[PDB]
RNA sequence: GGCCCAUUCGGGUCUUGUAAUUGGAAUGAGUACAAUGUAAAUACCUUAACGAGGAACAAUUGGAGGGCAAGUCUGGUGCCAG
């Protein structure tokens, strides 16, 4: 009965873990590369 | 190297069999293993064929 | 200039984002969240390692600069654009290598 | 872009002051320095200048009036004891930091510059001493040379550090001593974390109020009521008595009783809002 | 009457209702430059409200309220205070009174980022004495070294790393984070020689009232008996009811052979079964990796230099180095635990 | 067993006498070099650099 | 006195911890613990994970 | 689970 | 020692104070004349759930349980479930949490079960629309409370799950002088188990009293049907006033007993409602002790919130004296330069409170 | 054995390497009896005595790569990959 919790509860914190990752990486991706794509258009157009 | 000590690259010195065990022979590293598996695979590949 | 005009830019540190990642001197782990002085608006910025982590803390100044990357790195998480650079008036790479103390 | 660049040194962590706009504590000088180094001249020297008045015997605090609106209290830290150096490092709002510039600089000059850092870095004035010692011109620059820059990597680079030659009458040099007594005057103090979120005060006195009868007929291991004096720093103190405190190497006590007195050392800008002989020393 | 009803007193319904015919009574219901100044412009007008409504108190009013202002003259009455502070009283030493914050008082574990100060010879030990200054209070400590391990369990060390911070935990008073703090491990004269003195810097991280570090326990077997992948284990467990409890675990040999715990052997007692994903050789060890609680010790011993008569030669518990030599006691050493250089014959096979 | 056992506390002993003969006679302590000149953590520099 | 008394009580601490250093460690404390070495059944005890 | 991390606990003597 | 308390009245508060300042109390005589001495099982249930929120505390209930000492510990918060008996609803268990919710190591997510509606505790959208609103005004930016099932009175059989996900050092500085601006009236009429024509006969009740104003009326028909209308019939009302200018509302509430005429409660809370407004200066009566404590546990600020004569009542009275032997912060209250009004400021200085349980 | 070229396979060339031991000579930074220097004095130039093997009389700054554990973490189609 300890093993099945056990188990059960490393891959539900496993799964989260992962989830968050990917969530604050995609999400500084997401609005900075904005920011920065935007800064090099405006100086090209300089 | 960037950005690394030369305290972080240390050797890490690797044991050796216990004394009570000595009779046995030498304790198998990975390394050691490693080459027990691909010489069995080896065989056994030609084996099979 | 990414920093309206200046080179470096002072900020605070709100949080540390990657503090949480398993994977040590991960490119996640070396980010904190910065948040610019001269106008409030917060950013993201990289450390040099995880090491130099430990000298980061809340609620004091860092002086940021560019990052430029000559190239693609498998790890690089692409728009975080500066590394901090002074942290409370002390260098970074002094205190990573114990030639001064932070002052408090 | 200097003018943007020059911008971005002004901008800081906002912090919040708790000096009080008027009638403010006067700030605590913390000369240290190892055995030897002439602590107490430096404080007899400064004493008699700012005071035009010579104390024979220092010791404990000591409060003088350095300006129209500036007062200032001394304090010698024993160069021998470490919890001393400790307890001072917190406080102190300037020091006053004796070097030795014949041997150079010791073990416990460099323990409580890095004491200080870690505590908040108050003002940290460096003062170099027998410089009288060296028998050449030629050297005495060079060790002042060494002995400067090694300042300046613990402290800002450019940080002021004085130089003394020699002591006459157990005094330094007069002109000396004035440069040293302006700079405290003109110095601006800063906002650290720790002075500005708790109530600390250095006892001007010390007074045991135990009755003498209670002291014999129970015996001297009986404890004791005691009443201590001294300006109040950092937040304001509640009024009401049951305050928790902590006496550094004695423990922790509960207010028992307090009361506010007339200041002994009132500033005279104080008086005129209502000159040597405004100057004052208590 | 009291507030556990959160509903108001109302009156009946009728009468509110007569009174609420006619509503014409609640009818009359219905630029800084740059953002740094604009926090300090918050700061400074907030400021400026606490002068105007203590000015517009009455003398004695502010004094309630606000209490004793800094640049205040003030008496303190103590009482119950040792009859040697008043003895052994120098006016050399100075004497710091210091207000507590009601976190401050609480005694709890303390989490701190602590590392060996650069210029410090030696690196420090767990569970070895350590004189703190914390807030206004400085006093001894029994800390404990660990580390995250990749951020998944609170591993105990057994000493500082030689050149970066490392997580410590000990038991003494609580204090707010962000509270910096410093470290000494000689505080008398007689043991100060010549050695640079401040022994840990580090900033407190969190305050707790519990705390579960562990260490890696790992337990050793034999092998007797190797069939291909199943193979027979030896001096793990001590009866076959040890075994019952870890059948199904995850071990593994030193070569890096991973395995399991299959069954128990009726004979001998501890004997047991393991497959694992290759053939093991005899010379191999087995390892099984657990962990085992550790606790902090609860040694509270605050330092009270002006107490003593000397004020400079206060002495607390030893460090392990000097108790030994005190007691004539070697340094406990382990032979199978030392490295030696070991030559690797090279390996040919049928 | 005991011979070998004064053996090892023999030798401890006169190591840490030989530590206490470099404290200097006059009470007065000085910076090492370590704190003088402050170099702090460098990697292992040839000597063909210094010319 | 008082103060004595709480030296005298912290001196009887700190000669208890004193020993506690010098003395062997627990066999759970000792990383790589061996059948022979632990007690017989302790396993059963420590709930370990 | 629950008694893992807890130090107080409530003390009922009724 | 203790700060020695008196009675059963203003127990949740004086835990909760306690448990704030870190202070220890002691309550006696809880109840001691009556023929049931002690503590009733809704205020142990209540005790319980500060233990599932703290970590280290020592509550200590005697033999006869008319006297309890409460060392607090440091709130730890975290995931949990608490099952409220039905001697007293969720609401009663959720306000104290309220207090505590901001100032804890790990967000509060707690799933409270049991009955979710009283006639003299605080209802599910007297804390969504009517409380929560308080602590936003005061810093808290995340707060929410979840409606999973509503349960109705005798049986009950509702849940709700408390988020805080807001972690602050301490409430920013109060600075409210005037009297705010209503704009708009909003609120909530409900019902379970029953036809769905009981919600629009009270929403024809409150639209009858509050036509004579000259601002929208929008009351929102949230009918409850299926699994999740808990377990018996039952019905209420909560009407807000709204002032967007800066975010305050005022509101009052009631439910409906068997044999009660939907449109007359309508008519009763719509004229509660106006006599709130009439009783208010900045914030009504039942969110006033939540906006006392949380001013006195600011920074080392002078906080300024205007109230009228009519909230200074004993309630108020008995608050005031209960901060001051836990925290001996003293409130001052100064009359308004206007003429036209007869309000008072009331002046609070900070403690200084320091969330210090929050890793960093 | 060292080095050079070459995607590939390979091709070209010869006194090289030491992570070894050792000798006596030379001199400046420095410290200084001096003199010169200068209103006096410092500095410079000159010069009795001392001043070199880790010549510890202990210049830095930056970059490119390796390799190691009964170590930790992640994903898998065992023994793998990151
Ligand atoms: N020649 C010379 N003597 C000095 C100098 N500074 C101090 N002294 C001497 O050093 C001695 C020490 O004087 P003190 O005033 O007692 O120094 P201190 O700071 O009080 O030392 P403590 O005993 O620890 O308090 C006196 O003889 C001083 O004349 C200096 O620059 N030159
Ligand atoms: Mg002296
Ligand atoms: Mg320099
Ligand atoms: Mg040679």
């Amino acid at each position: 009965f300890e093993a099945r919790q056990r188990i059960e509860e490393k891959n539900k914190e496993s799964s989260d873990y992962h989830a968050k990752m990917a969530h604050i990486v995609n999400t500084i991706n997401t609005e900075e590369g904005a920011e920065k794509n935007k800064y090099e258009r405006e100086r090209k157009l300089r | 190297a960037k950005l690394v000590h030369d305290v972080q690259k240390k050797q890490h010195r690797e044991r050796s069999q216990l004394t009570s065990r000595s009779r046995y022979g030498f304790l198998e590293k990975h390394k050691d293993y490693v080459k027990r598996a691909q010489d069995f695979h080896r065989k056994q590949s030609t084996l099979k064929v | 200039s990414p920093f309206g005009g200046s080179s470096h830019a002072k900020g605070i540190v709100l949080e540390k984002l990657g503090i949480e990642s398993k994977q040590p001197n991960s490119a996640i782990r070396k980010c904190v969240r910065v948040q610019l002085i001269k106008n409030g608006k917060k950013v993201t910025a990289f450390v040099p390692n995880d090491g130099c982590l430990n000298f980061v803390d809340e609620n004091d100044e860092v002086l940021l600069a560019g990052f430029g990357r000559k190239g693609k790195a498998k790890g690089d998480i692409p728009g975080v654009r500066f590394k901090v650079v002074k942290v409370s008036g002390v260098s970074l790479l002094a205190l990573w290598k114990e030639k001064k103390e932070k002052p408090r | 872009q200097r003018s943007s660049d020059v911008n971005e040194r002004k901008l800081h962590v906002p912090m919040v002051d708790r000096t009080p706009e008027d009638d403010p504590p006067p700030f605590i000088v913390a000369v240290v320095g190892p055995p030897g180094t002439g602590k107490t001249t430096l404080i007899r020297s400064l004493v008699r200048r700012m005071t035009k008045s010579t104390l024979n015997d220092i010791q404990g605090p000591i409060t003088v009036v350095s300006g129209k609106h500036r007062r200032l209290t001394f304090l010698e830290c024993p160069a021998d004891d470490l919890n001393a150096m400790i307890d001072i490092a917190k406080i102190a709002d300037l020091v006053l930091l004796l070097i030795d510039g014949n041997f150079g600089f010791e073990m416990e000059t460099m323990e409580f510059l890095n004491i200080a850092q870690h505590h908040g870095m108050p003002r940290v004035l460096g003062v170099a001493t027998h410089l009288d010692l060296f028998k050449s011109q030629s050297t005495l620059r060079a060790s002042k040379k060494r002995l400067k820059h090694r300042f300046w990597t613990e402290v800002y680079q450019g940080a002021k550090l004085f130089y003394l030659s020699g002591v006459i009458n157990g005094r330094y040099p007069d002109r000396e001593i004035l440069n040293l007594s302006r700079f405290i005057s003109v110095m601006k103090f800063r906002p650290l974390k720790w002075r500005n979120e708790h109530p600390y005060m250095l006892a001007d006195r010390f007074t045991d109020l135990t009755h003498p009868e209670l002291i014999e007929t129970q015996g001297l291991q009986i404890d004791r009521k005691v009443a201590i004096y001294g300006y109040l720093h950092g937040t304001p103190l509640p009024s009401a008595p049951g305050t928790r405190v902590h006496i550094a190497g004695v423990g922790d006590f509960s207010v028992a009783q307090i009361e506010k007195l007339p200041d002994p050392c009132p500033t005279p800008f104080y008086q005129q809002k209502l000159d040597d002989k405004d100057k004052l020393i208590y | 009457v009291d507030l556990e009803k959160f509903v108001p007193y109302f009156d009946t319904f009728e009468k509110l209702a007569k009174k609420w015919k006619s509503v014409d009574a609640i009818k009359e219901r219905f630029e800084y430059d740059t953002w740094y100044e604009l926090q300090k412009a918050k700061i400074s007008k907030q400021l400026e409200i606490n002068n105007i409504e203590y000015q517009e108190m009455t003398p004695e009013q502010r004094q309630r309220i606000e209490g004793f202002k800094a640049g205040s003259y003030v008496r303190i009455v103590f009482e119950k205070v040792p009859m040697e502070f008043v003895k052994n009283f120098n006016p050399k030493f100075p004497i710091v009174m210091g207000g507590l914050l009601p976190t401050e008082i609480k005694f709890g574990i303390v989490k701190a980022r602590l590392r060996r100060h650069r210029w410090h010879k030696k690196i420090l030990k767990t569970n070895d004495p350590l004189v703190l200054s914390l807030g206004w209070r400085r006093f001894q400590t029994l800390p404990i070294y660990t580390t995250t391990d990749s951020r998944t369990r609170t591993r105990m060390l057994k000493y500082t790393p030689e050149h970066t911070y490392c997580n410590a935990a000990f038991y003494g008073p609580l204090c707010s984070p962000n509270t910096p703090f410093c470290g000494v491990q000689i505080v008398a004269n007689s043991d100060t020689g010549n050695g640079f003195r401040i022994a840990a810097t580090g900033i407190v991280e969190e305050i707790d009232v519990n705390i579960e570090i562990v260490k890696k326990l790992k337990l050793v077997g034999f092998p007797y008996k190797i069939f291909k992948n199943t193979a027979f284990i030896k001096d793990m467990f001590s009866s076959a009811m040890e075994v019952a409890r870890f059948e199904g675990a995850q071990i593994k040999t030193v070569s890096g052979i991973r395995g399991e715990i299959k069954r128990a052997l009726s004979k001998p007692e501890g004997h047991y079964r393991a497959a694992f994903e290759d053939k093991i050789l005899m010379s191999d060890i087995v390892i099984l990796r657990s962990w085992y609680p550790v606790r902090v010790k609860k040694f509270y011993n605050p330092v009270t230099s002006l107490l003593l008569k000397e004020k400079t030669e206060w002495k607390g518990l030893r460090l392990t180095g000097q108790i030994r030599a005190a007691m004539n006691l070697e340094t406990p050493s382990n032979p199978d635990s030392a490295y030696h250089k070991i030559e690797r014959v090279e390996r040919h096979f049928n | 067993k005991e011979a070998h056992k004064n053996a090892v506390i023999a030798a401890r002993e006169g190591k840490l006498a030989e530590l206490a003969e470099n404290v200097s006679g006059d009470g007065k302590r000085a910076i090492n070099y370590q704190i003088l000149k402050n170099k702090g953590l460098t990697p292992k520099r040839n000597k063909d650099n210094r010319n | 006195s008082s103060f004595e008394k709480q030296q005298i009580e912290i001196r009887k601490q700190i000669e208890q911890l004193e020993n506690e250093a010098v003395a062997e460690k627990k066999w759970s404390l000792k990383g790589e613990v061996k059948a022979k070495d632990r007690p017989e059944d302790a396993l059963l005890t420590e709930e370990l994970e | 689970k629950m008694m893992k991390n807890k130090r107080g606990g409530v003390i009922d003597k009724r | 020692k203790y700060t020695t308390f008196q009675g059963s009245q203003n127990f949740r508060l004086r835990i909760v104070l306690a448990t704030l300042s870190g202070k220890p109390i002691k309550i006696e005589k809880i109840r001691s004349g009556d023929l049931n001495p002690g503590l009733k099982d809704y205020e142990v249930s209540f005790l319980r759930l500060i233990e599932s929120v703290t970590n280290g505390s020592v509550i200590e209930i005697s033999y006869t349980g008319t006297t309890v000492i409460y060392r607090p510990g440091i709130i730890v918060g975290g995931a949990s479930t608490h099952i409220c008996p039905s001697s007293k609803p969720v609401g009663y268990f959720v306000e104290p949490m309220l207090y505590l919710a901001p100032f804890s190591k790990k967000k509060f997510s707690i799933l409270f079960k049991g009955i979710t509606a009283s006639h003299n505790d605080a209802g599910i959208e007297a804390i969504k629309w009517g409380l929560m609103p308080v602590m936003e005004k005061f810093g808290v930016r995340e707060c929410a409370l979840h409606t999973l099932k509503r349960g109705s009175p005798p049986l009950g059989g509702g849940e709700v799950h408390l988020v805080v996900d807001s972690l602050i050092a301490q409430p920013i500085t109060m600075h409210e002088i005037d009297r705010p601006i209503i704009s708009s009236i909003t609120g909530v009429a409900y019902s379970t188990r029953v036809s769905p024509s009981l919600v629009n006969r009270m929403i024809d009740g409150a639209k009858k009293v509050l036509k004579n104003l000259q601002c929208e009326v929008n009351i929102t028909a949230d009918v409850w049907r299926g699994e999740n209308s808990g377990k018996s019939p039952g019905w209420g009302i909560t009407l807000v006033a709204q002032s967007k200018q800066k975010g305050w509302s005022y509101f009052a509430e009631d439910i409906g007993d068997a044999g009660s005429i939907p449109e007359e409660l309508g008519e009763k809370v719509a004229c509660q409602l106006l006599e709130e407004i009439s009783k208010s200066a900045a914030v009504g009566r039942n969110q006033l002790p939540l906006a006392i404590v949380y001013m006195v546990i600011g920074k080392e600020d002078i906080g300024r919130l205007r109230i009228n004569k009519e909230q200074i009542d004993e309630r108020f009275i008995i608050l005031l004296r209960d901060i001051k032997k836990i925290f001996n912060t003293e409130v001052f209250l100064k009359p308004v330069d206007e003429a036209d009004n007869e309000d008072m400021i009331a002046t609070i200085k900070g403690i200084g409170f320091t969330n210090t349980s929050k890793k960093i």
